[PDB]
């Protein structure tokens, strides 16, 4: 289960939250900010 | 040394420009030797008149502010200096960096002697307070609390209690009074056993390196910082001999010619800033003088701590 | 171990110095090459170097970091080990002594001459020990070798009667019986140089830089690294740091003092709850230190029993610390401001009655003081335990295991101590 | 032979504190214990070049290229609030006492000779010319350094503080008491006898000095400026940093002390300056020139040697200056 | 030989304060002591590219690619409220006096010569031409820098403040008084005589200058702007305590804008009195040292070798001494 | 375009910054510190 989800056309990064079963808005940015956040935090929770 | 018969509390004392340079390796709070020498100067100036022996000192430090400034783009700090006068030609003199800091400490100094029975407790408390108002604590003037809301007075707690409960009760009363500070104690046994564990880790390790390891925030791989028990700091724990002890009228340009001189060098121990109600015995947490002059090793510590 | 190899080595050093001076000379006339080849090439170089020894001195503890118009004595003395355990300084340096040099900056050729490791050891170390290959390379007859040996040894010996200037520090010490020792301390340049080297490899060393980068990559490095926060830089020479010492040119000033600071060295100001949302946000009123401390409480979830003994000890002293700074925050609010009774309303969480200790008795004589001395409001421990119960994770396996039982018993002991200190507020 | 002691050191008597400045409105100065503090804040200054050019930067192409690039700082500034026209500067001062006894002296013969010389001076003429001038420099608010030069009215309140409460209160009009004339007054002489009894006695006499000045609404006040070397590397930093103890602007204690020591009217150069600070080889920092040079026989060291060693007692003005140095402090001694 | 002193420092005469700007409605300017402040708030901006391309960027595909990614900033902006059309800018100004005396001087001979020079200036002609121009720059609201350039009506109220109260009040139409002509009036000459008696040291002068600019509802006002070292925060405005303000040195530069004697034409008008008299907006230094008309050559010829300049040039020299600075070499 | 500018009477060294078109405050000092900084960093940017 992926920790971050980039909404691609809308330039928003959604980070998974475990309390409610959903993604919440983390920050703006595209694929580069998504990959940088994956490198920092690690994907797959 | 000997245990205190009473425990005088000098109140919150404001010191305006104390020596923030404790040692060649440490900056920050002044050396505990300043406080032990201050208490011995108090004994030298009123203790011979009130027939008491002021000995030992508990350092509390309600607030502290080093006159420092972090420069732009650096992680380190520098010291705000003073402007010394010019020379006889008008040239700017060579700047010698002195650290200055504003302290608010209170001194738990132990008192014992035959003067406790001769005078009232508030009388000798007011006497040593009126003497300490005209003194200096680490090179910094003692600010004497004029025209504020109310002067913080003294309370000479008698260490001899009628019970264990009365002893703990007025000890808790005193600890509530010196509560917004942080008591400074000498923790050399922890430094020694940290030397032993670090020598088990890699051999021929100095306790200089164990001290440095206890200071730094070192990181560990799985990343996690190393936990530290309490607020561990490096302190200068006295002096060690570099020279044979010279005769009084033998060394050139001494302070006086009736005192033997010996060129010495600092000894860096370890201290721990803890809240004062952790110790459960305020008869402890007092900094004494241990010379052993035949070997060198002029040092100060808090004996009877643990 | 042959004197001929030592002789051609020192003549190579002399001619290297000569070609260096003629290369940085930029000469085209005036015939300074004749004087340079007469003085800086032959065995006269050894004679003027043996003359120039007496300006220099090998030292470990100099006076010049204390106010630089201090013509006192400097010492090459290594102190004996303290018999008492714990404390240490500059007697740890057995083979790692760097041996600072003081004196004139013009006569450094004597030091760079004497510091050489020609055979396998130091030239002063070969010249102090009487041997065969010593006393023969820098000579043709014996007596000039004698006087040049007694010249080259004396760079480690003090010059003049022992003296410390009026600008130097001299501090009395109370002896146990009576009387004093005058104790003039000196600046340890060797110890400062060793700690400066250690801090330089700790901050700018490549083995530290690699682990610092691997922390950012979040990969596992073999070793770790350190940071040393809150260092203070202290410079000794003002604009000419060379006039103090030799090792004061490696570290250009820059004493690099370690922080010895009380924990209240960052002044935190006071904030009392006023409104309803201020009573909501300022009941706990939590500083960055307690969040840093409870972040470590959340990092104590897993436990193996042999480690969990020390982990439970750490949790015991940790909850003692969180009680300590809770009582500290309450004390500094209760003495600092009258803001707990600044303005009334309906929402202040008034059941606390610990953050307003002089705000209810020194103003209201029988209205709130008799409503607090007989009631003895100390009930903040169970609400603080409810707040502290968040610090552990709400895991079903964590509550089903006995770790929650150990957590609750140590928490109950520490809230009992918080109760015992919180009850005695009427004395 | 009675040579000079190799370690001489006198502790600083007349020890002031850091002069905290706070602000409020005039004609409610008596309720000025809850006046809010003057705070040090940041502002950006941008200037053109105004220095003298070094005769190679006087090409008008180079000048017009230089003034298109201004020079930007971020200075510290301390202003009064926009609804407060009075600066309240409030420091304390301990007059310690034992003014002749050195903190360090080598030769006990020289120490007893110096104590005999000082007691000869005190029994001859006590601290009554010196404490009158110290009471003047407390009376006119000279410690208000640049906060005094454009004030409408300066009023200085001095309170002698006994064990916990005021023992005696003064009040001066600091603009009427000039900056250059050490005249006579009843309250000034009462303060002079108090500072004399401080400097002569064994215990300390404590004074609380408060000074108000009408500057104007929102005008700039001048706290002490910090001497920081190593301003920074490769970034943009502060060019001017103001002293502030606890989020509250302040004058350094040594600046207040330099204002209090400004009593020396006896230096042999003409008094185009007026009084200067008491210093050995008396050297005004702003002037950059050291009066009382050792070329003449009128500095501190040669006067002290002639007074103590060979008993050549100088004029009463010069020995006023010598005892003023002994109250000032200092670290003396040869190799 | 009388060379120049190695230190000279003149204090700043004409000390202004931070000019606080608040906002309300015109025709109740006389009840404008409780007007709410103009608060500096933030807003977002999008820019397209608009600078010149350096002929490597003139690829059309590269230009469209740079246009598709615009720069986002967050600027600080200060506006009037939507129901307020008048900007009240208020500051106080201290005219100190003792203009020729330096705060620091090494050479006592040079100090005495400079004091004699300024004394024969003041005796030959007072601080009357300079205070006329300083009273003009108070009267026409030049210290309203960009808040003045499109205002319907500007009105300045200058109160001389004695002990606690207004000793004498002035009131001007700041658009009738131009930004370029230093003419005569009764009230301007009264204010000029007040500033003259201040600069001569013959009185304590503290003014309270309040200026109302009638801009329009909700329009943009321009407080002073600070230096910054997507949310790039490209603009920061100066505000003392949640209330926009002009820097005191900007009011000081607008008060010093009296120099109409520079050797170039008078179609530009008055500039600020500076050594090597320079306007950074025009990028050009009038009073260049190639001509003999900067502050330093005029002062070094007037004081050292007694070459008194023209009367307007010594007006400029004494205006620079009123301005302050460090003159003298290393 | 000069990299350092000494403000001569006021003992301040201003170093040119390229982001904004202006000089910023670098350090204190006079002609000697200016020449030493020119020797270290090189003038003319």
């Amino acid at each position: 289960i992926e920790k971050f989800r980039c909404s691609h056309g809308y330039n928003e990064i959604y980070k998974y939250s475990p309390d409610h079963e959903a993604y919440l808005f983390y920050c703006k940015g595209g694929q580069g900010q998504l990959n940088k956040l994956i490198a920092e935090n690690g994907r797959f929770m | 040394v000997t245990d205190p018969e009473a425990l005088l509390l000098l109140p919150r004392l404001s010191i305006q420009n104390a020596n923030a340079i404790s040692s060649p390796l440490t900056w920050g709070f002044p050396s505990p030797g300043a406080f032990t020498g201050f208490v011995h100067a108090l004994q030298r100036r009123v203790g011979i008149s009130l027939d008491i022996e002021l000995d030992g000192v508990g350092i509390v430090c309600h607030r502290f502010e080093a006159q420092i400034s972090q420069p732009a783009g650096k992680r380190t700090k520098v010291f705000n200096l003073t402007r010394n006068p010019l020379n006889r030609d008008g040239s700017t003199a060579a700047i010698v960096e002195e650290g200055r800091a504003h302290l608010e400490v209170s001194l738990l100094l132990g008192v014992h002697g035959d003067g406790l029975d001769d005078h009232p407790a508030q009388e000798i408390a007011r006497q040593v307070q009126e003497q300490a108002g005209a003194m200096r604590l680490a090179g910094g003037s003692i600010l004497p609390w004029c025209n504020e809301r109310f002067p913080a007075p003294n309370a000479e707690l008698l260490m001899l209690g009628g019970s264990d409960e009365q002893r703990r009760k007025n000890q808790r009363r005193l600890t509530r009074r010196l509560l917004p500070g942080f008591a400074l104690v000498s923790r050399e046994a922890l430094l020694q056993q940290h030397l032993e564990t670090l020598r088990t880790t890699l051999p021929e390790a100095t306790t200089l390196d164990a001290l440095l390891d206890l200071c730094r925030i070192n990181f560990e791989p799985p990343w996690q910082v190393r936990d530290k028990p309490g607020w561990l700091v490096p302190i200068p724990a006295g002096y060690n001999a570099l020279s044979p002890l010279y005769l009084p009228g033998e060394v050139r340009n001494a302070r006086d010619r009736e005192t033997p001189l010996r060129f010495v060098e600092n000894l860096f121990g370890l201290g721990e800033w803890l809240s004062p109600h952790r110790v459960a015995a305020l008869s402890d947490l007092l900094w004494y003088h241990h010379a052993e002059p035949d070997k060198g090793l002029y040092r100060w510590s808090t004996p009877r701590f643990v | 171990p042959t004197w001929q190899e030592l002789r051609q080595f020192i003549e190579s050093f002399i001619q290297e110095r000569l070609q260096g001076k003629l290369d940085k000379l930029q000469p085209d006339e005036d015939d300074k090459r004749q004087t340079l080849l007469a003085t800086h090439r032959r065995e006269a170089w050894l004679a003027d170097a043996a003359r120039r020894v007496g300006q220099l001195q090998l030292v470990t503890h100099t006076l010049k970091p204390i106010h630089p118009d201090a013509r006192g004595s400097n010492l090459h003395s290594l102190p004996q080990a303290p018999g008492q355990p714990g404390l240490a300084g500059s007697h740890e340096l057995g083979d790692r002594l760097v041996s600072d040099v003081v004196g004139n900056a013009a006569a450094l050729d004597v030091f760079k001459f004497l510091s050489l490791q020609y055979q396998g050891k130091n030239l002063l170390n070969w010249l102090t020990e009487d041997s065969a290959e010593a006393l023969q390379a820098l000579s043709d007859n014996a007596e000039q070798a004698r006087e040049w040996r007694q010249a080259f040894i004396g760079i480690t010996t003090v010059k003049g009667a022992p003296a410390s200037h009026s600008l130097a520090k001299q501090l009395y010490f109370p002896l146990p019986g009576s009387g004093y020792h005058l104790l003039a301390p000196l600046f340890p340049t060797s110890l400062v140089h060793h700690v400066h080297a250690l801090l330089r490899e700790a901050r700018f060393g490549d083995a530290a830089k690699a682990a610092r980068e691997a922390r950012s990559r979040q990969e596992s490095w073999p070793h770790g690294f350190s940071e040393y926060p809150n260092l203070a830089i202290q410079k000794f020479g003002g604009t000419k740091p060379q006039n103090i010492s030799q090792l004061n040119n490696e570290r250009r000033g820059e004493n690099w003092l370690l922080p010895s600071l009380p924990p209240n060295w960052q002044r935190q100001n006071v904030n009392a709850p006023m409104r309803h949302s201020s009573v909501f946000e300022h009941d706990f009123g939590r500083t960055p230190e307690v969040s840093r401390l409870t972040r470590t409480l959340q990092r104590f979830l897993a436990k193996t029993v042999h480690n969990n003994l020390a982990i439970r000890q750490r949790r015991a002293q940790l909850v003692a610390q969180i009680c300590d700074e809770a009582l500290q925050y309450a004390a500094r609010l209760r003495e600092l401001e009258p803001g707990w009774s600044a303005t009334p309303g309906c929402q202040l969480h008034d059941a606390e009655q610990l953050w307003l200790d002089p705000l209810r008795a020194q103003t209201d004589e029988t209205f709130l003081q008799r409503r607090l001395r007989g009631d003895w409001p100390a009930e903040v421990g169970n609400r603080f335990a409810n707040w502290l119960n968040r610090a552990v994770s709400s895991d079903s396996q964590i509550l089903g295991s006995p770790e929650a039982a150990q957590w609750s018993q140590e928490l109950s002991k520490e809230l009992t101590m918080f109760k015992e200190i919180l009850e005695d507020e009427r004395d | 032979i009675l040579s000079t002691a190799s370690v001489l050191a006198f502790e600083r008597k007349l020890d002031p504190s850091d002069a905290l400045m706070s602000a409020g409105a005039w004609a409610q100065r008596d309720a000025s214990q809850e006046w809010p503090a003057v705070t040090v804040r940041e502002k950006s200054v941008r200037g053109t070049i105004s220095n003298r050019l070094k005769t190679k930067d006087r090409d008008p192409a180079k000048l017009d290229a230089s003034i298109q690039s201004p020079n930007l700082q971020t200075v510290d500034v301390a202003n009064l609030p926009s609804d407060a026209d009075t600066l309240k500067v409030r420091f304390t001062l301990r007059v310690l006492g034992g003014a002749g006894t050195p903190s360090a002296c080598n030769d006990a013969a020289y120490r007893d000779k110096l104590l005999q010389t000082v007691a000869t001076y005190v029994n001859d003429q006590g601290f009554a010319e010196l404490a009158r001038r110290y009471a003047h420099n407390l009376a006119n608010a000279r410690f208000l350094w640049r906060n005094r030069v454009g004030a409408e009215a300066v009023e200085v309140r001095i309170n002698h503080i006994r064990q916990g409460e005021v023992a005696r209160a003064w009040r001066f009009d600091a603009l009427a008491i000039g900056l250059r004339d050490f005249k006579a007054d009843a309250e000034l002489d009462a303060l002079a006898e108090l500072i004399a009894s401080g400097l002569s006695g064994s215990g300390h006499v404590l004074l609380e000095v408060v000074a108000f000045a009408r500057i104007g609404d929102g005008q700039e006040v001048f706290p002490s400026q910090e001497l920081i070397l190593d301003k920074g590397d490769k970034k943009g930093q502060k060019s001017k940093t103001l002293y502030s103890v606890r989020d509250a602007a302040a004058i350094h204690s040594q600046k207040i002390g330099n204002a209090l020591r400004t009593i020396d009217t006896w230096y042999p150069d003409e008094d185009g300056l007026g009084p200067i600070a008491v210093e050995p080889y008396g050297s005004v920092t702003s002037q950059g020139k050291a009066y009382r040079q050792p070329k003449q026989k009128l500095d501190f060291y040669t006067l002290l040697d002639n007074w103590v060693l060979r008993d050549e007692a100088p004029a009463v003005e010069q020995q006023h200056y010598v005892i003023a140095n002994l109250i000032r402090g200092g670290v003396f001694g040869e190799a």
